[PDB]
């Protein structure tokens, strides 16, 4: 659904990358190439947060905690349960 | 995740307390007393704690 004055502004063009392959709208939202990359990254991050919450043992929104690794790991990668999920979610 | 850690420069961590070396240059090993050794009070006039 459109506002009373919105139809004349919905033209084609003005994309950095993608052309008319992603040049459309879903509801009020505009999607483009960067709308597909945002959806993927955000959904993956949220699903991983809730998987970590399930493995922690609580689903209480106040008490969910996903933490970085110990200092002894330095700048390397830690096991996914001892702080690696935090690194993936940060990316 | 707590934020509980203590920070230090590595040039400061490699600099020892400078008086450790003064001590090591003023210290000696004890001398084990022998059988019936002569004490300090039988050689001078001193105070009870050190006699």
């Amino acid at each position: 659904a459109l506002l009373s004055f919105e139809r004349k502004y919905r033209v084609r063009g003005g994309t950095l990358i993608g052309g008319d392959l992603f040049d459309f709208w879903v509801g009020p939202f505009y999607v483009g190439f960067f709308g597909v990359t945002t959806a993927f990254f955000a959904l993956l991050g949220t699903i991983l947060i809730f998987w970590g919450a399930s493995q922690q043992g609580t689903f209480n929104p106040w008490l969910i905690n996903i933490a970085p690794p110990d200092l002894s790991y330095g700048l390397g990668m830690a096991p996914l349960m001892e702080g690696g999920l935090w690194q993936i979610i940060t990316i | 995740g707590t934020g509980m850690s203590v920070p230090e420069f590595v040039s400061d961590l490699d600099t020892p307390d400078p008086t450790i070396e003064v001590f090591l240059a003023s210290t000696s090993d004890p001398v084990i007393p022998e059988e019936g050794a002569q004490t300090a009070g039988e050689a001078y006039e001193n105070v009870d704690p050190v006699l």
